[PDB]
């Protein structure tokens, strides 16, 4: 069961794009996805009927496109990621204004058009003489499994603008900066003002995860997914650079189109138990420092089939303003718990649990639970520390009762 | 304040008003009902209506 439904709607600039990336829209279509492919331009798009949303996913393969078709607009793509759907943009150096403002709302700056990526030092051989096709190093690659596969991936070829992603927005993935010596600035006008990108800062490629969980991957070239570079060898200007046969562009793509699918790293949270010990049901409130027991089931979807997840570093946390108390759920029984002492303090405390991990679907769960403190019965009683003010009271009673009877008849 | 009290210590009994914890108020803090209050004027209350 994939999370997101088959249904694709491909935009594209120019019906030939569809030739030239053939290779890339055949992996997908593999898959199962069933890809629908309209120009951009084209009057009749449309992505909500009746508040329902015809499409499951978008790519939009149209870098040059001032304006969208139809209904399509900046707004419209907008909530579309809001519902949930997943977004594959690609630009270019011909970036009209749409795409700019929808990386401004996701939190990625496209550079000004015309601009390009310059790398003096990594272009490759092949290169035009402008030194704008870099070699990208596997080095700059993000260090996230789930996103960009586990296997080595050989040098890719990008060519594109480049884009700065926003300090403010956390939620910005850096999946592939550009290198040391690399810059975003016109290449003909000479740099009297400040590079937009400058140094590592430049992103390549970048993601995002939404709170609702929605996933949208920017690319700065759409030549990156083209068929050519797929295909083309790739060997550095610069003297001593070895020749690879064939480049990394094919097998990065088809791990960054599973992740925005949301067919890897996607987490499902089952029912939480919880318990006094030794019971089988929650009590209505808990006593002060009494022990209860915690239980949650999480899983993973792994090729469509929901299954335990191994997830070792899950917390659960007590609060109620700052969180109390902090430990480590252990995984038993295919489920994870503990077992805890209640603080001393009573409150309207919450359970809390916040795996949040890179790449990793966010979870959150809070359960509220009511401690209150102990009942008047339940005191402690006869203690012998206090015999001797037990032993006052009662000698009171029997030597008054004594007094009457002598006083009466004396 | 004091009407919710007094329905409570009628349908509930003495014993159960008298430990009450309240955990509507005050939230997250929470109140003790039952160690904060003045059980005069409920008591009377209750008393007439059984």
């Amino acid at each position: 069961v994939c999370a997101s439904g088959p249904r694709t709607l491909v935009l594209l600039d120019n019906l030939n794009v569809r030739e030239t990336h053939s290779l890339f829209f055949r992996s997908l279509k593999d898959r199962g996805f069933e890809l629908t492919f309209k120009t951009a331009d084209d009057p009749s798009l449309s992505l909500i009927k009746y508040g329902e949303f015809l499409y499951d996913n978008l790519i939009i393969f149209s870098p040059s496109v001032e304006d969208f078709g139809g209904n399509i607009n900046v707004e419209t793509i907008s909530a579309f990621i809001d519902g949930g759907g997943s977004v594959l943009v690609a630009a270019s150096s011909d970036i009209g204004d749409p795409l700019r403002e929808l990386g401004s709302e996701c939190g990625i700056e496209f550079d000004e058009e015309k601009t390009a990526v310059i790398d003096h030092h990594n272009y490759d051989i092949s290169d035009l003489g402008q030194h704008t096709l870099i070699v990208a190093d596997t080095e700059n690659l993000l260090k996230a499994p789930t996103i960009v596969g586990k296997s080595s991936l050989n040098p890719i070829l990008f060519r594109g603008v480049g884009m700065v992603a926003d300090p403010d927005n956390p939620l910005v993935l850096d999946i592939l900066t550009g290198s040391s010596t690399s810059y975003s600035f016109f290449p003909d006008k000479p740099i009297t003002q400040y590079p937009h990108a400058v140094g590592k800062n430049t992103l390549l490629i970048a993601g995002l995860q939404a709170r609702n969980n929605a996933r949208v991957i920017f690319s700065g070239s759409l030549d990156f997914f083209s068929d050519s570079f797929f295909n083309s060898a790739v060997q550095k200007a610069a003297p001593g650079s070895q020749r690879y046969s064939q480049t990394g562009n094919y097998e990065l793509a088809v791990a960054l189109s599973r992740w925005v699918f949301k067919e890897e790293g996607v987490l499902r949270v089952g029912p939480v138990s919880h318990h006094r010990v030794g019971e089988t049901a929650p009590p209505n409130a808990y006593t002060v420092t009494d022990l209860v027991e915690y239980s949650i089931v999480i899983q993973q979807l792994s090729n469509g089939k929901w299954v335990p997840f191994d997830g070792d570093d899950i917390q659960l946390e007590f609060v109620r303003i700052d969180p109390f108390v902090r430990t480590f759920l252990k995984k038993k029984g295919g489920k994870y718990s503990v077992q805890f002492k209640l603080p001393d303090v009573y409150g309207v405390f919450q359970f809390k649990v916040d795996y949040n991990r890179l790449g990793y679907t966010h979870l959150y769960s809070s359960t509220q639970v009511s401690v209150r403190p102990l009942q008047h019965t339940q005191y402690e009683r006869f203690i012998p520390s206090a015999y001797p003010y037990y032993a006052s009271a009662f000698s009171m009673m029997l030597g008054l009762f004594i007094f009457s009877i002598v006083f009466l008849h004396m | 304040f004091n009407y919710r009290t007094t329905r409570f210590l009628a349908e509930e009994g003495f014993y159960k008003f008298h430990n009450w914890f309240d955990d509507r108020a005050w939230y997250p803090l929470g109140r003790i009902i039952g160690g904060t209050i003045y059980p005069g004027l409920m008591i009377t209350s209750a008393a007439i209506y059984h």
